[PDB]
């Protein structure tokens, strides 16, 4: 998802469904890399709870 | 209050709390103007990262 060497243009945005894993945010969300993290109905804090 | 309070290029003379460090207690004021720090670095002076 994050760390592929292009990305698509926005007027053929992609979607990739993602299943039968676990979400850890530890090595996203504690990096300095994004720019803008926001989640908007959840804190970022509890997407491991 | 449309009509007494609401401006048409936009009344921005009322604020709300969107961050603070901790769940705010039963009628309790909070008037800190103080930089929250969403990401795990300190975050000193008017604006940061």
């Amino acid at each position: 998802v994050f760390n592929a060497t292009r990305f698509a243009s926005v007027y053929a945005w992609n979607r990739k469904r993602i299943s039968n894993c676990v979400a850890d945010y530890s090595v996203l969300y504690n990096s300095a890399s994004f720019s803008t993290f926001k989640c908007y109905g959840v804190s970022p804090t509890k997407l491991n709870d | 209050s449309n009509n007494l309070d609401s401006k048409v290029g936009g009344n921005y003379n009322y604020l709300y709390r969107l961050f603070r460090k901790s769940n705010l207690k039963p009628f309790e004021r909070d008037i800190s103007t103080e930089i929250y720090q969403a990401g795990s670095t300190p975050c000193n002076g008017v604006e940061g990262f």
